[PDB]
């Protein structure tokens, strides 16, 4: 038998307890990093090694952008959370 | 069994995006400006990725429960796994219907390898585009 | 302008 909270994997916009961000005109940072990442790499990396790069985009390539000063200049790092069992590969054989 | 998860089943299966962009004003919670571009990025995405995609758009907190429920129960039996993708306003364990919160382990569990057994052993997986607090990462230099 | 969620 498995456990029945196994093969669960929540990928978050933001660490536990932080803002997620979205730009008004292109839409969510994350959202964004993670259509380019699986565009990109779905043909030849495994899933976790395609939501690590959507990491490195997000934590790097991003920051706010805001007329408010409190919301100004602000950064964000994705979290993955990962209850699987095996590697996922979305190419076949 | 295997080091990685069976994907030649006959369909990929089922990836449902939500994508609350406009909320009751009950709430306080504004309009979500660019929220479109993410869902409609994420059903060309994985329609490349051969999944039925089926987005749904502004569903209040008993609309998100129910149709969860309904995927839930469905024989997923020929689908190699689940994608749930959420877009909207956020907590921490909090997603928010067009009206109020609902639990994201209310949501999640529909489908444990108890509840949702045509789904068992099979990648459950849930993207959730949403605040998780309101602590601001100012960032450092390297 | 970039929001937070």
């Amino acid at each position: 038998k498995i456990p029945v909270e196994a093969d669960f994997l929540y990928a978050y916009s933001t660490a536990p307890g932080y803002y997620s961000w979205r730009n008004s005109k292109d839409g969510s940072w994350f959202i964004q990093s993670l259509c380019a990442m699986l565009k990109q790499y779905a043909d030849k990396l495994e899933f976790m090694h395609i939501l690590t790069r959507v990491n490195r985009k997000v934590a790097t390539e991003f920051e706010s952008f805001s007329f408010d000063a409190t919301f100004h200049a602000k950064k964000q790092i994705p979290c993955i959370v990962s209850m699987l069992t095996k590697e996922l590969y979305f190419y076949h054989h | 069994l295997d080091n990685s998860y069976k994907m030649d089943y006959p369909e990929m299966g089922l990836c449902i995006i939500i994508n609350n962009k406009n909320f009751h004003k009950s709430t306080g919670m504004t309009s979500r400006s660019g929220t479109d571009v993410d869902a409609a990025n994420l059903r060309e995405t994985f329609r490349n990725l051969k999944y039925e995609v089926r987005n749904k758009n502004d569903l209040t907190r008993e609309e998100i429960v129910e149709l969860m429920r309904d995927v839930s129960k469905e024989d997923h039996s020929k689908r190699s796994s689940f994608v749930c993708v959420l877009l909207s306003h956020g907590e921490e364990g909090i997603i928010f219907g067009t009206n109020g919160p609902v639990d994201l382990k209310k949501i999640t569990n529909f489908f444990r390898g108890d509840r949702c057994r045509s789904l068992t052993g099979k990648p459950k997986l849930f993207i959730i585009q949403a605040c998780r607090g309101t602590e601001l990462d100012c960032g450092i230099e390297t | 302008v970039d929001v937070a969620d």
